[PDB]
Order: structure tokens, then C-alpha cells, then sequence
């Protein structure tokens, strides 16, 4: 069953019944969202020509994974850069039709004489429906005129903007980016909405300063809420709030007779109040309590520290604070180092996204998207670096990531099917862009067979010292280490390693071996 | 660990003390060092435990050690100055001493060095893992069991694994060419007997003083033919 | 002497200078025989640019009267040198550190097991976490071992007291293989089934199998004596 | 240093830190209040007092030592901090550049982490002991 075929017959079934009715329960919608359930979101291919720094490049996207290695001037943040621009023209679209994205301004261009115009190519694929875009941008003063193409993204998000019209609980798909300015965001310094709607994550794709105070907001509202339902308040209260909205109600019609934002303020208080009268029914019709997300939530950020017993909420001095209990000791918020909360901001964000996206989902955890990281490696021991990539896949398993790194021991714990190396070469005269692959499997080797091989760099320093163990093993290797110049070079190296260093006792061993075969060889000549 | 032969005592200012005066931290630094004088004469330079290298050979007081008691100082209080009770261990505050009085356990199923030889119960493998020798009884099962848990010898990973796994392969070059040289020996035609006796003698030589010194005689002797 | 001082520090470098064109202006670099604008430079470069820049113009104003004034006294503290840095930068940054200002006190904090293979073991100190009489305190040690001029991994085990080797799962069939081919058991079904997962993920090629290769023909060897 | 994530790497710093800006603040001017300890830094633990920190600074043969404490709730304090040994000191300093010109002065300078007359003319500020990195701009327009 083609998507295609289904949209198409739900098309052309819309226009002959005029009844809303017979269209929520027709058999064409749900299988168009049956198909739409399992068709997993995962970006392509992607290419980049005359874009800033780069000349040309063509680079091919895993479906779970992919990681960046290698120094060189042009930036490999720049290419995360070029897919944020693609996908904000995605999101547009679905909040409203033909809304424009995101331009490509006009210094981005390249500075060659050469040069006209700059342009980038991406693809969508979508179980077997694939979709592709282009966005360029052209010199002041050229002689022609290039412009977008967008049919393929209008078609893809009115799609979503189909199911979503008729379906209330429609789920979207995620999009973030997490820039290397996160580290002052997520410091926390000492610097309300009632409800909360799905399309408040699509004002933004890049992590910011607010997201901190929004997650404070919503963890403040959604333990309130579970309050009310560990007290197991009973219908009674949902009349009281239905006396006051009548009440609000009267009080606005006395205002309509013979103060404008008092009554937007009211209206808005009635919208309100409306919504929440309604969150009672559909607690009446049951759904996930508020007890479950709380300490899912609490539990998945537990599970990146395990050195810590619990979090709680207290209400002191008519506020709010974050109370975290680790060995015997309560702590604040401010009082953590800089890597837990780099770690706390990036999972309740992620956390909060998510949950936020699903709300029709048992789990919400098991959403779809793209997700790009910068600097995964960002203030933590080699201790975490083994092990912040399994947990990252462990718990979010149906969401692509795209990572760049820069340490051999995270790059030791990943396949070596999803590592792409840049390295610029000089041909003719002129630096070129490749991609390569590590010759041999990276994953379970030790952190210098994964720099050696990975990041094709030497895992030995070039000190003094090792120029003197250098010449010396020549000398044993070539057999007259019996000389005044090896006995003054091993002086120096036993003054400085010592005589129980191992790297010394190796070459002991080898002196031993090659004294012994002439001596086992003249015993049984 | 490795079989200890102990010596003649010389327990010294041992003697001169007193069970009734007790007062253990009462020994001036002169015993002490007369009882360093002795250990490390029987110990080697390795620990007893671990065998991590306690004394380096002549800045800072590497490797701290510790004079350890066999058993519990409250219920054994009559061998407070006893002269077999005394050992050396290192300072590592996640194994041997310092980790040996920090749980509950019988006292009657613990390998002594001085008693039992310990390559009847273990068998050490390249990888640098410990593996329990089958065929014993039940007691000895159990006592092999809870020596490990005890003394934190047979970690999940990393601490003494790593370096035990280190040691052994920094020393396989060595194994690896003298069998090379066997096989020849073996195939071109010469007694059994002797080849063995020196293959094994001059590994002998070549081994004393060393880190780890029974993992490496282990594996020299497991691909030894 | 700012220029002076940056030039030395970096001596890949020929030349800085600024640069007025017909429209526009830029500082020029030239190393070998290629020119590269200021701007081309990565991060990790214009860290330490800004870096030197900083310690060189404190060091010319606080000392006006020596002849050379990188010869002045004082104490620089730094934090997580090891920031924003390729691993080829962290091999060089302390020799040039030590040596462009030779009379100046440093204390520094790392992560990089890369920085510590280059430093001397006389200035390390490593922080655990002990519980003495009931109480859980801090304590400072010392490596015991020479730590400047081994590979990355020793260092990274002797300096820092973590596994060098991930226990991925992928790992785990490994060590079983392993242990049953040290056990004259690699004939064994068991053997034989593992062995496909494990030259599947791995290969044939790869060193690890050879090496286990080669201990299956040592053993194949002594049991083939023994049994004669 | 070498150690893991909250093993206290930071707090050294900070306390050395804490330290000079006494002196500092003494060399430029006579009784001249340096940095406080906030409130917050103090140990959370039920039987603690007060929080001190003491230094030592050696020039050639010459010695001094500083001390500098605070209590949160303690009944009983360390007195107040110790600064006659840093005033000697900064006297000492005051003394030499005030006859002879052209003097010179120890370099004290701390690189943090984010967070977050008098040769004026050049327009580098001496005041402050932080300074941070990833600042490419500011000193590309100062050059
Ligand atoms: N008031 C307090 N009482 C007790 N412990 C505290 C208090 N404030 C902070 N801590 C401890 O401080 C530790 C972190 O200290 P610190 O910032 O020095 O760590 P770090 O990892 O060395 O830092 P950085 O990443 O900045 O170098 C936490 O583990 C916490 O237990
Ligand atoms: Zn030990």
C-alpha cells in the first residue's frame, strides 16, 4: 500500500461526501493513518556546491548514526549548518501554507572570481516515497536568476497538515540542533502558561537561553497537575471550575455593555479555562496520568547519573527549588559541575521535546526525527565518553543522530560502517575535498588502535626521549649494541625511565634472546 | 598469589613487647623499619595480595605500604604480636588490606600464603581473567569462592585485570620466541628431557624479580610443549 | 614584539602583516608557500591565538625596563587546556608553553590523556575519594610509575586509573572465545558457533583473529606431540 | 591535576584565586577589601562551622602567609583574616616603584572556564584577573 495511492484516494473521497462525520470514520482515513504509523522519517543524501568554504561535496546520510572525523579550516560545523536550513523549510510549511524559511543571505556565497551562484541539494525518504529539494542563491549583478524548488516539501507537509485536521492526537516529527553555545546556556544562572500545545516546540529548531525557563515552567505545571490526582479529587471540582467559567462568562458580557485588554485578558482566561474543563472530560475518558510522566521523566535523567539517589521539588519562601540528594549530601541546582549540567540540560530538553510531540502515544520516547549534536564530547571524563553514545541510542531508538567528535575513545565504542574521515588534499595546485573510510573495524579495539587507524594519526609523542629509545633499538636490533656509544646512550635512558620501567625491561628481554640462540645453537652444533 | 617460604623468626622488638601492654601504635619507627627489613627480605618486592611492586629499586615514598594482620585484631586479639600473623600489603584503598576489613566473612575458608599452595585453586588466563580449577570438593569450591570476593581479586573490569592484562602481553615476546625455538629443537631431533629442563630453567632466570610473576609463569608453561 | 612573540610561538608560520587592498582589508598569513587568511584558521587555532596574544601583551606592559621582557615572574593558572583541540595539537602545546616564557609558574587541569603522555611525572597529582573513620574525604596521590614519552593507552591507565578497552557487547563474545580456545576446548560445537559471529563482525583479516589463529596452531602442535 | 567530574579541579583554582585578589587589591591600594567568600561555597555538612584558607607565598628567602575565613552560623569564628604578612609586602613594592620609574610587578593572570593614566591609553584593562577565551573578535579589533 503506496502512500501515494491512499492520500490520493482520501483526496478524491473528500470532495464528494460533504458530511465530517462520514469522512472521521471513513475506512480510506485510517488506512492512510495506518500507513502513515510505521513509515519511519530519515534524511538521504546531501550536497553542497560553492557554499562558504566549501567547493563541492556530495555525502551519504546513515539511518542511525553518523560521525564526522578530522581538522581542517573550512569547519565541519558547516554542514550541520546547511541541513538546519533545509529542514526549517519543512517545518514552515506545516504551520501554515506557503510560509516562507529560511534565505540563504548574500555573504554566505564564495568570494571567487569564478562564481555565480550557491545552491544545495537534499533527499527525504520515506519508507519508498522519496522527495527531494533544492535551495540556491544567486550573485548581486548576475545575468540570470535562480529560485527555489519546493513541490516536493508542499506535497510532504500537506500531508501532515491532512492527518493532523481531522486527528487531534497526530504526532509530528522532531527536529533539533544543539550548537557549542550551549555551554552557557545550560549555567543556569539566577536570571506560566496554563496550557501547553504541540506547535510551542516549532517556534525554534536551535537550542536556546528560554528552553531552560520553559522547562522549569512545565515541570513546575505537570507536577502541580499529578498533585490533584494523588489528592483523587472528585468530579465536584470540575463544577466548581464550571461556576467560575459561567461566572467569567457573565462578567464579560457585563463588560461588553457600557478596557479592551481586560477583555482580551478575560477571553483568554475563558479559552483557558474552556481547555481545561475539557482535559477533565478526557480525564473522565481516562488517559496517561500525570504520575507516570513525572517519573519517567525523573528516571530518564536519572539514567545518565548514577551517582545520584534522587530529585524532588520543594516549596520553600513562596517558590520553587530543585532539591538533589547525592551519597548524604542534598545539593542545589548551582552547586553541580559543569558536566552534569550540561548532561541535565541536554536530556530534559530532548525529554521535554519529545513527550511534548506524542501526547496520543504510550510511550512518548519512541517518536521519530533528526537530532544534530556538536561537540558530543563537551566537559566529560573518558569514563562517560565509553558509554554517553550506548545510552544515547538506548533510549531514544527510533531517532537519527548526526555527531561530530573530536576524542579517540568515543570513536572506539561506534561501527566503523558509520564514520565518514574528511581530509583536503592538494591536486594540481588546488586543495580538494575526500571522504574516506577506516580500514579496518574500530569497534571493541583499544582507544590507540582507534586513533592509529580512525583519526590516522601517530599515538606517540616525538619528546627527546623517544629519539634516544629509538637509536638504541636500532643498535640492539642490529647487533653491535656492544659499543661506548649504545653503553652512553643506555646510561641516559636508565637516568631518566629507570631500571623497572617495562619499556627498559623489553629490551632486556631482547638482548637476552639473541645472546641465548648462539649459545643453544653452539650446544647442539 | 604465590607460595611463601617463611624463614627462621626474627620477630626482635616483637619479643620485647607485651600482650598485656598492647598499644599497637606504641612501636617506635626503629621496629618498624627492623620489620620492614625482614618482609621485604621474605615478600620480595611485590605484594602479598596483588603483587603489585611495593618497593622500587633507589624522591617520595612510592607505593605505600601497610603492615597488615592475617586476622581480625578484635576476636584474634591474642595474636596482636604474633610473628606469623604479619604481612605487607600495598595502599590501594579498593583492594588487599584496605578493602579486606571493610565486609563480613568466616574465618576458617581464607588462603594463607604460608599454608596452602594457591596454584592447586586458581588458573589464570591470558586475557588476564581467574578461573577456579574444577574437580575439587565442595570446601574447596568454597573456599576458592570466597577468597576472590574478599580480596576483590576477580573484578568485572578494569582495576587489576587491565594490568594484569597488560603484564602479560608486554612479556609474550619473549614466550612467543622461545617456543619458537622448541619446535625446532623438537622437530630437527634432540632429547625431550633436556630441551625442557633449559626452555624452562633460563625462563626461570629470566622471570625472578618481576611484576606478576606467576601469570606469566602460567601462560609461559600453558603453551610450553 | 607582540608579532615577535606570536611568531614564535607558532614558527610554521614566515610572516603577519596586514593587508589594505583596492577595496578591502585582511591580515595575511604565509606558511611555506601558500597564503591563508586569518579567517580560515579553525577554532582550535584562534584559541590559541588569542590565548598568546593575551599573555604577551600583559607581559610587555608589566615589565618596561628588561631588554626582553618574556623573562618577567608571576603565576598563570588555566583551566581545561585541552579545550576545543585536535589531538595533534595537544602533543606540542606544553613544550611550547614551557619553553616561550621559561620563568613563569603554571598550574593546569586537563582531561586529554594525550596532554599527559608529554608531561614529567614529578608534576602530577592525581585527586581520589577515600573514607577514613566513617567520613568520605579527598586525597592526592602520585603515579608510580614515568609517564613522559609512552603510548597513549599507558598513560591513560597509569595516569588516570580507567580501562583502556570498551566492554561493549560486541566484546563480550570475545573473551568467552577466548577462554574456551586457552582450554583446549576449541573444537567444541560451542566453539564453532561463536566463531561465526565472531569472524562475521570482525573478519578474517583483522589482527585479533590471527593472533587467535595462531594460538589454535601452537595448541594443535603441543597436543599433537603429547598424544604421540 | 587529573582527576573526574566533581572532584573539586575547580575549587583549587578558585581558592587560589580567592587568595591573590587580597593581594592585588593591597598593591594598588592600601586597606582595600579583596574578594569574600559567598555563602553558598560553604560545606552543607550538620557539624561545620566556619570555611578558612590559608597560603603561603615564598620569594627567595622571604616568607608570608595569608588566611583568609568566613562563618556561615558558627557561634565561634577564626577571628578575622590575617593580612599583615601580604601588607608588608605590598609596602614593600609600593616603596620601590615609588622612587625608581620603570619598575616591574609579579604577573597574575586566571584563565577561567565560561561561567559567566595606568596605561589606559593602550586600552588593556589590568583590573580584572579573569579573562576569558573564544574572544577572537574583541582582540582582532584591538590589533
Ligand atoms: N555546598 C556544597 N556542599 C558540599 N559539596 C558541594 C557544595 N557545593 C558544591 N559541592 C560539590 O562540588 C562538586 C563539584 O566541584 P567542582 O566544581 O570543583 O568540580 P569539577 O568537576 O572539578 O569542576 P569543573 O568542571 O568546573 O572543573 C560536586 O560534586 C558537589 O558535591
Ligand atoms: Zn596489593
Amino acid at each position: 500500500m503506496n502512500l501515494e495511492t491512499c492520500y490520493v484516494d482520501f483526496l478524491e473521497l473528500e470532495s464528494h461526501v460533504i458530511n465530517e462525520d462520514y469522512l472521521k470514520e471513513s475506512v480510506e482515513l485510517q488506512k492512510l493513518i495506518s500507513t502513515l504509523n510505521e513509515s519511519k522519517f530519515h534524511l538521504n543524501k546531501i550536497g553542497i556546491h560553492d557554499f562558504k568554504r566549501i567547493r563541492e561535496l556530495q555525502i551519504s546520510l546513515e539511518d542511525d548514526l553518523t560521525v564526522f572525523v578530522g581538522d581542517n579550516g573550512f569547519g565541519k560545523s558547516t554542514i550541520l549548518d546547511a541541513i538546519a536550513i533545509v529542514l526549517s523549510w519543512l517545518r514552515s510549511n506545516i504551520e501554515k501554507e506557503s510560509k516562507p524559511g529560511t534565505y540563504i543571505k548574500s555573504h554566505e556565497v564564495n568570494n571567487s572570481v569564478d562564481v555565480e551562484y550557491a545552491s544545495i541539494d537534499a533527499n527525504i525518504k520515506l519508507k519508498d516515497f522519496n522527495t527531494s529539494i533544492l535551495i540556491t542563491k544567486a550573485k548581486e549583478g548576475a545575468y540570470y536568476s535562480r529560485n527555489n524548488e519546493l513541490l516536493g516539501v508542499k506535497k510532504l507537509a500537506s500531508i501532515y497538515r491532512l492527518v493532523n485536521k481531522y486527528v487531534d492526537n497526530a504526532s509530528l516529527p522532531l527536529m533539533a540542533y544543539y550548537s557549542i553555545a550551549r555551554s552557557y546556556i545550560g549555567g543556569g544562572v539566577d536570571r506560566t502558561k496554563t496550557v501547553w500545545s504541540k506547535f510551542d516546540v516549532y517556534d525554534e529548531i536551535e537550542f536556546d537561553r528560554n528552553d531552560f525557563t520553559d522547562f522549569f515552567q512545565w515541570l513546575v505545571f505537570l507536577h502541580n497537575r499529578a498533585s490533584q490526582e494523588k489528592l483523587s479529587e472528585s468530579q465536584t471540582t470540575i463544577n466548581a471550575l464550571f461556576s467560575d467559567i459561567q461566572s467569567l462568562k457573565a462578567t464579560l458580557t457585563q463588560l461588553s455593555a457600557i478596557d479592551s485588554t481586560v477583555i482580551k485578558g478575560l477571553e483568554l482566561s475563558l479559552k483557558e479555562k474552556l481547555n481545561y474543563m475539557k482535559s477533565l472530560q478526557s480525564g473522565e475518558h481516562k488517559f496517561n496520568n500525570a504520575v507516570s510522566l513525572y517519573d519517567s521523566v525523573i528516571n530518564t535523567i536519572l539514567k545518565f547519573l548514577p551517582e545520584f539517589q534522587w530529585i524532588k521539588l520543594v516549596y520553600g519562601d513562596d517558590d520553587y527549588k530543585i532539591i538533589l540528594k547525592k551519597g548524604e549530601v542534598e545539593l542545589d541546582i548551582q552547586q553541580l559541575s559543569q558536566g552534569e549540567k550540561t548532561i541535565f540540560t541536554l536530556v530534559g530538553d530532548l525529554a521535554r521535546r519529545l513527550i511534548l510531540l506524542n501526547p496520543n502515544l504510550s510511550n512518548p520516547l519512541l517518536g521519530y526525527g533528526i537530532v544534530l549534536i556538536d561537540e558530543i564530547d563537551l566537559h566529560l571524563h573518558p569514563q562517560w565518553q565509553q558509554t554517553i553514545i550506548e545510552r544515547l541510542t538506548s533510549t531514544f531508538p527510533n531517532v537519527q543522530f548526526v555527531i561530530t567528535t573530536h576524542s579517540p575513545q568515543v570513536l572506539s565504542t561506534v561501527s566503523s560502517r558509520s564514520v565518514r574521515i574528511l581530509q583536503e588534499v592538494e591536486v594540481d595546485g588546488v586543495n580538494d575535498l575526500i571522504v574516506s573510510h577506516p580500514d579496518y573495524q574500530i569497534k571493541g579495539v583499544s582507544n590507540q588502535d582507534a586513533l592509529l587507524y580512525g583519526m590516522r594519526t601517530d599515538p606517540i609523542p616525538s619528546t627527546k626521549e623517544n629519539g634516544w629509545l629509538e637509536e638504541y633499538k636500532k643498535l640492539v636490533e642490529l647487533n653491535r649494541y656492544s659499543s661506548d656509544e649504545a653503553l652512553l646512550l643506555r646510561e641516559k635512558v636508565i637516568k631518566h625511565f629507570g631500571l623497572d620501567h617495562p619499556l627498559v625491561q623489553e629490551c632486556d628481554d631482547l638482548i637476552s634472546v639473541l645472546e641465548f640462540k648462539n649459545k643453544i645453537n653452539q650446544h647442539f652444533s | 598469589m604465590k607460595y611463601l617460604s617463611r624463614q627462621m623468626p626474627g620477630p626482635s622488638v616483637l619479643n620485647k613487647f607485651d600482650y598485656r601492654r598492647d598499644d599497637w601504635n606504641s612501636l617506635s619507627s626503629n621496629d618498624k623499619k627492623e620489620i620492614w627489613e625482614e618482609i621485604i627480605k621474605m615478600q620480595g618486592k611485590l605484594c602479598a595480595y596483588c603483587e603489585k611492586k611495593i618497593e622500587h629499586h633507589k624522591g617520595k615514598n612510592k607505593v605505600e605500604r601497610h603492615i597488615e594482620h592475617f586476622y581480625r585484631k578484635s576476636y584474634y586479639k591474642n595474636l596482636t604480636f604474633e610473628w606469623s600473623n604479619l604481612f605487607g600489603s600495598c595502599g590501594e584503598p579498593q583492594r588487599c588490606g584496605f578493602y579486606k576489613d571493610k565486609q563480613k566473612y568466616n574465618d576458617d575458608d581464607l588462603i594463607k600464603a604460608d599454608r596452602q599452595n594457591p596454584d592447586v585453586f586458581f588458573h589464570f588466563l591470558e586475557n588476564g581473567d581467574v578461573h577456579i580449577r574444577e574437580g575439587l570438593n565442595e570446601k574447596e569450591h568454597k573456599m576458592a569462592e570466597v577468597t576472590l570476593r574478599v580480596f576483590n581479586l576477580n573484578p568485572s573490569s578494569g582495576g587489576v585485570k587491565a594490568e594484569r592484562r597488560r603484564a602479560i602481553e608486554l612479556s609474550m615476546t619473549l614466550i612467543k620466541e622461545l617456543v619458537g625455538c622448541a619446535s625446532q629443537l623438537i622437530e630437527s631431533g634432540c632429547e625431550i628431557e633436556d630441551v625442557r629442563s633449559m626452555v624452562f630453567d633460563e625462563f626461570k632466570k629470566n622471570v625472578k624479580d618481576r611484576c606478576f610473576t606467576t601469570a606469566i609463569k602460567h601462560v609461559f608453561e600453558n603453551r610450553m610443549p
